[PDB]
């Protein structure tokens, strides 16, 4: 956060905890908004043999 | 009926929001009736989807894939955080404590985009469907859920700092609405309304569904049956949800998200 | 497997009793909550400067509907009517005739946004990616009649948001 | 951030500082550049009335010193 | 007379604000708008019906407590006397009697409501 | 020139109330991770003007069941008394110098209560009647403790003259001498102005809008202005009584500034309390004020009567 | 003329005050009320624009119908609207309040609040996002900005 | 101390917007005076800025044009004035501005984005798009 050391110390004392560690606002730890393309797997019935529907 | 401000008789008149959901469901297919459950409890949406999905799957005699069940529980507990935030903050808001409402609703906003990033809707995701879920988790969603749940514990502790030990909050809740264990069962109470009176009963423990028998969590139990004890149960349930969420974020299995 | 909230007796040591009396008389927990909210005072507010700043959204966002066209420029809608059949709110009204070329083209494609539940079932049922809930969510109108979209409204919407709709499809179609 | 509240606090500070200053300046203006004399007791009021007559102009603020005698 | 001037100015300013409030805006009144507010539904009974006080005893005793506060007000001037022993004894006597009345009301469950 | 002084004590107070509305909104927002009014004017400085213009251009409604005379008299009494309770305040020089300004303040507050009473009664609504009865119960609970604490803290002043408070605190704040009385007086002032943890007369979350539920446009604006003016005036009273300020007779501005800053700090603490605690139940309010303060106020009254005699420190009469 | 200029400037002053200090009443019926709470949430902060949620209808300027308007609720909604002192505005939020939404063909749902009260802004969605509702309210502020109430009076 | 740094940042914000006049202009139009890297400007005149030092939700913002499609938008800035290609980047649907990754060019895609035209003469009026179903019988024009 863009908070000065005096303000950070006052905030931590008033709260009683280290707020600068577990900040609620998200800055950079979020995942990227442009993720690589995926490749999802097929299910257990995507086989060319021994897969008659009467058995499942 | 008030004698001064003492409540002689309390008569709830309901039906002002009766939209005939049960009748409208009869005219629509099982898939078309799924969005109706999102609107039943519009504070806990995906939990309603799961209950309807389980009922249909039980009749269908099918089984959702292992990965879908974990997604149903991961978002089942994120849904629980959404409701308990609404349940506690608005309860405190009506008492007079307005500040914790805004603190937690920012976290409630962060969980809303978890709904939106996985379904495309902030509240009514219609994501949990009979047979699993609709789509697989987008890449990078699990990491962002971890980042949220990492710091969400402090938010609950900040909430407790303002309410748990406040003598004004205790005066408004301690020994208010005391429900005996026997009366709660007879009157049909369930959930926190039972465990707030000491009754040890949780449907995730006694009658587990999906993968709730593979996660570890503690059931908070009240001791006096008043509003304050049920307040502590809901606050502790939020903490226990984070315990479940962490397990779901580490035990997520590979596989498909729909019954094949 | 279960936990006891409350159910904690207090120690009756003279030091502990004195500490409790000091808490009662000097309002220690009240000052504690005051310090908590004072700390919240000096935090950075989470407000975003709307409409100059817009909240985060995802490619799967379900917003204003739009009828897409093939790269060739022709409508993808081939009037299969299953988007109308799956719509749980019965918001879609479709009428079709054999066009002058003989193709399956709708003559009426009407969706009342005032009845739609923004479920997406329509875009998920369409076999040619014609009807697609686009990314637009700020299309509020001053009159009820403007929300009863025609085929012309949807086609126009699709042509306006195509660039973005396409990009979102390309980003998300692997999950579908 | 939090310093954005300061403009309103400063405007309210000016609005609350006006009354006091205005009263002090009006008291000095209407009492010959001196604090407005208090008359909590009848003795002080009698002193004020005598001073008014001594002044000769029916105003108590103007005070006549040793120059007036003889 | 200055206090009278201040009171007159304040009252006139307030009444002028009332006048401007009731004559500047565009008024459109009808029966439904001016009906009593009961959270959207029509009230059952009249608002001028009896409203039981569960703290009536507290008020009747607050009468006598206000009396005692009136008796205690001259104390700052009473300390300027030469008979400080008698003055102090009488002041403590009045305070002790006030405390005793409060204690009697408290123990006999008078401060409790209903 | 006296009329100019009256105007210079009324108009700035109304402007201070108007901007205190904005200050409260922004403080609550920034303590709730929000931003107060920030669009209307720079940093929201034009919000109070917009609110006032909206309210006074809004149609006022006269309830059909309401007694018109009282319904109109109540708002006037509320504002007139709220503006009058500033007349005797020493900043550093009081507009009207009374030998018993303190009792004048007490009487003026006691009368202001009838504004809420009559507004509630005349509104002829169940919620308004409940609000009026809650105001009655509130004034039953705090008045005795308020007067006793004020008497006890003025026992070191020598008189009820407000100006003398500056002299008594020439070397030390009187809060260092009566801080338990200071705490109880602060809570009593919170209860009196129908303010934080004691907002029972209005009860937004329990009585919709309390006594002023049937008030709209101008009269509602007058009640709000009266409420906030009473807030600032009571905080000013708390400042002069306990947080004394240096007064150089040749530079009164020094006191004025110190005084204003202390009053602003106390108002900010009022808002701070408003956004930090839940609301009392007025049964619990009366029980607190009658069973935890009142015994302690009586004990401290005994103590502050006996102390100057036992320490030979009786303050001068004049 | 000088007369029109003064009236036009006065009309702008009146419009600016009303549109920048809109006070919606705390009136939420269904799912859409939850998203309405998120507009008052810190992220969007409706109070930042001067939009403050008053409780009593007599101290409100806008009624945001957020949720399904059932038949049992319709008389209550109308009376609460009628008790709002003019100028009052109605903003319909969600498809349930627009034309009945998911429950359009229901025996106990009014097909839109338009059949009960006149609506100024229709906010589409089920539920509309907190920005969509904020967009509608900001659109209402623009609509009030285009109100020539005094300017027409000078030309009546 | 760092208060000097904070005041220096304030003066740098004053200078960055092009003097005090620009600082006031951005203050009374967007209620925000912080500066950011200029990602790009669309043809309609909107300017898009970015500052990754801000928390997620304020790291991207747009300053709307003062004139769009023949409408004075100096004060009446609208949320629908963002063209679709910048709508992804502004709403954080992607991390790629359209300047870097251009949208795919189609002939049917509008060459002029239009804001919400509700309440204007260009608003959308619904109507039936099908032809008349039953054709009436035209009586003969010749007498008998
Ligand atoms: S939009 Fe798609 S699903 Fe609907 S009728 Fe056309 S082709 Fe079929
Ligand atoms: S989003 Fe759902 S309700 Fe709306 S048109 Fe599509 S299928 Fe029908
Ligand atoms: S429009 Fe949708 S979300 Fe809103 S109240 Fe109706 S059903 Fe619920």
């Amino acid at each position: 956060a863009s908070a000065t050391r005096v303000i950070q110390l006052l905030r931590n004392w008033a709260s009683g905890r280290d707020l600068q560690a577990k900040l609620q606002l998200r800055y950079q730890e979020i995942s990227k908004r442009t993720q690589p393309p995926p490749k999802l797997p097929v299910g257990p019935s995507h086989k060319l043999s021994n897969n008659y529907y009467c058995t499942r | 009926e008030l004698s001064g401000e003492m409540v002689r008789k309390c008569d709830p008149h309901i039906g002002l929001l009766h939209r005939g959901t049960e009748k409208l469901i009869e005219y629509k297919t099982y898939l078309q009736a799924l969005p109706y459950f999102d609107r039943l409890d519009y504070v806990s949406m995906m939990c309603n989807e799961q209950a309807y999905s389980l009922a249909v799957e039980k009749l269908l005699n099918i089984q959702p894939p292992p990965r879908a069940q974990w997604i149903r529980v991961l978002f089942g507990e994120i849904t629980r955080l959404l409701n308990h935030i609404m349940a506690v903050t608005t309860h405190a808001l009506d008492i007079g404590a307005m500040t914790p409402f805004f603190w937690m609703f920012e976290e409630r906003e962060k969980m809303f985009e978890f709904y939106e990033r996985v379904s495309g809707a902030r509240m009514h995701a219609a994501y949990i469907r009979p047979g699993g879920v609709h789509q697989d988790l987008p890449l990078g969603l699990l990491d962002d859920i971890y980042e949220f749940s990492k710091n969400f514990s402090f938010r609950i502790d900040e909430l407790e700092e303002m309410l748990t030990n406040n003598r004004i909050w205790r005066n408004r809740t301690v020994d208010i609405g005391v429900v005996t264990a026997e009366d709660a069962l007879n009157y049909g109470f369930s959930g926190v309304m039972l465990r707030g009176s000491g009754i040890q009963w949780d449907l995730r423990k006694t009658q587990p569904y999906d993968v709730y028998d593979q996660v570890e969590f503690d059931v908070p139990i009240g001791s006096r049956g008043d509003c304050y004890d049920r307040y502590l149960c809901r606050v502790e349930e939020m903490r226990q949800s984070l315990r479940i969420i962490s397990q779901c974020l580490n035990k997520m299995p590979p596989g498909e998200i729909k019954v094949d | 497997t279960y936990k006891f909230v409350n159910m904690r007796e207090p120690s009756m040591d003279m030091k502990s009793v004195t500490d409790r009396a000091a808490q009662t008389l000097l309002w220690t927990e009240l000052v504690r909550g005051l310090g908590m909210t004072l700390s919240y005072l000096f935090r950075e507010p989470a407000t975003i400067n709307y409409p100059f700043e817009k909240g985060p959204l995802s490619p799967r966002f379900r917003g204003e509907h739009a009828l897409r066209r093939y790269p060739s420029g022709e409508e993808r809608c081939i009037a299969c009517k299953l988007c109308e059949a799956v719509c749980p709110a019965q918001a879609i009204t479709i009428e079709a005739e054999p066009r002058a070329d003989g193709s399956r083209r709708t003559t009426r494609y009407d969706i009342d946004m005032t009845k739609c539940i923004y479920c997406g079932f329509c875009q998920e049922a369409c076999p040619v990616d014609a009807i697609v809930e686009g990314p637009n969510f700020e299309f509020s109108t001053e009159t009820h009649e403007e929300l009863l979209y025609n085929k012309e409204k949807l086609l126009n919407n699709g042509d306006k948001w195509e660039a973005e709709i396409a990009a979102n499809i390309q980003a998300d179609y692997l999950y579908r | 951030m939090w310093f954005e509240i300061l403009p309103g606090i400063a405007v309210m500070a000016a609005c609350l500082f006006i009354p006091g200053m205005a009263t002090a300046h009006i008291h000095k203006f209407t009492n010959g550049g001196k604090e407005k004399r208090v008359a909590h007791f009848s003795y002080q009021w009698n002193l004020m009335e005598r001073d008014r007559c001594i002044s000769g102009v029916n105003r108590y603020h103007v005070t006549k010193g040793l120059e007036n005698i003889d | 007379m200055n206090i009278m001037l201040t009171l007159l100015t304040n009252v006139t300013l307030a009444s002028l604000l009332v006048l401007i409030a009731f004559w500047l805006p565009q008024l459109n009144a009808y029966s439904e708008k001016t009906s009593p507010y009961e959270c959207g539904f029509d009230p059952m009974g009249s608002a001028r019906l009896p409203f039981s006080m569960k703290f009536f005893l507290v008020a009747i005793t607050f009468l006598l407590f206000d009396l005692e506060i009136a008796l205690l007000l001259p104390l700052p001037w009473a300390s300027q006397t030469n008979n400080l022993k008698t003055m102090l004894t009488m002041a403590l006597f009045l305070l002790i009697l006030l405390a005793a009345s409060l204690a009697y009301e408290w123990t006999q469950k008078g401060l409790e409501w209903a | 020139m006296f009329m100019i002084n009256i105007l210079s004590l009324i108009i700035p107070i109304l402007l201070a109330v108007a901007f205190l509305t904005l200050v409260e909104r922004k403080v609550l927002g920034y303590m709730q991770l929000r931003k107060g009014p920030n669009v209307v004017g720079p940093y929201g400085l034009l919000q109070p003007i917009a609110d006032a213009l909206k309210l006074f251009t809004k149609e006022p409604l006269r309830p059909a069941t309401s007694s018109i005379s009282m319904f109109i008299i109540a708002p006037i009494l509320a504002l007139s008394l709220a503006l009058t309770m500033w007349v005797p305040l020493p900043m550093p020089y009081p507009l009207i110098n009374m030998n018993l300004g303190v009792l004048f303040m007490l009487a003026m507050s006691s009368l202001a209560v009838y504004s809420i009473l009559w507004s509630g009664w005349a509104s002829n609504s169940k919620y308004a009647l409940i609000g009026a009865l809650r105001a009655v119960a509130q004034t039953i609970s705090y008045e005795v403790t308020l007067a006793i604490i004020l008497l006890s803290v003025l026992l070191m002043n020598g008189s009820y003259t407000l100006s003398t408070l500056i002299t008594t605190q020439e070397h030390i704040w009187m809060i260092f001498t009566s801080w338990p009385l200071a705490m109880m007086w602060f809570i009593s002032t919170l209860a009196e102005t129908n303010r934080a943890p004691f907002d029972l007369t209005e009860g937004e979350s329990e009585l919709v809008s309390g006594f002023n539920v049937e008030y709209a446009a101008g009269p509602f604006a007058m009640f709000f202005m009266a409420e906030y003016a009473n807030i600032i005036m009571m905080n000013a009273f708390t400042a002069i009584l306990f947080l004394g300020a240096s007064h150089d007779p040749h530079t009164p501005e020094l006191y004025t500034i110190n005084f204003v800053l202390k009053t602003l700090a106390l108002t900010i603490t009022f808002l701070w309390i408003r956004a930090s605690y839940p609301r009392f139940r007025y049964d619990q309010l009366m029980h607190l004020l009658w069973k935890s303060f009142l015994p302690l106020t009586l004990a401290l009254c005994m103590w502050h009567i006996s102390l100057p005699i036992m320490t030979a420190s009786i303050p001068p009469q004049s | 003329s000088r007369g029109e200029y003064v009236v036009a400037k006065l009309d702008d002053l009146v419009n600016w005050a009303r549109r920048s200090s809109l006070w919606p009443m705390t009136f939420g019926l269904a799912c859409c009320a939850v998203e309405m709470m998120h507009m008052a949430a810190p992220r969007y902060d409706m109070d930042r624009f001067g939009v403050v949620f008053r409780a009593s209808p007599r101290q409100s300027d806008v009624m945001i119908v957020a949720g399904t308007l059932t038949n049992k609720m319709a008389p209550a909604l109308r009376k609460v609207y009628d008790q709002m002192p003019e100028p009052r505005y109605v903003v319909s939020m969600g498809s349930c309040a627009n034309g009945g939404g998911y429950y359009h063909y229901s025996y106990s749902v009014v097909r839109g609040c338009d059949r009960i009260v006149p609506v100024d802004i229709y906010v589409p969605g089920c539920p509309p996002t907190a920005e969509a509702l904020l967009y509608g309210i900001l659109q209402l502020q623009r609509k009030i900005k285009r109100e020539k109430r005094l300017r027409i009076w000078y030309r009546r | 101390m760092e208060l000097v740094q904070v005041l220096r940042r304030g003066l740098q914000q004053v200078s960055g917007h092009g003097g005090l006049r620009g600082y006031l202009r951005v203050l009374f139009r967007a209620n925000d005076v912080r500066v950011g890297t200029l990602v790009g400007e669309d043809k309609y005149g909107n300017k898009y800025y970015e500052d990754n030092k801000q928390f997620f939700g304020r790291h991207r913002w747009v300053i709307y044009t003062t004139e769009m499609n023949g409408r004075d938008t100096f004060w009446d800035v609208d949320g629908s004035m963002v063209p679709p290609e910048w709508h992804r980047w502004l709403h954080c649907m992607t991390d790629d501005p359209p300047t870097t990754k251009p949208p795919t060019a189609r002939k049917y895609i509008w060459t002029n984005h239009k804001f919400n035209v509700s309440g204007t003469p260009q608003q959308y009026v619904p109507y039936s798009t099908t032809r008349k179903k039953i054709q009436e019988w035209v009586p003969p024009s010749t007498p008998y």
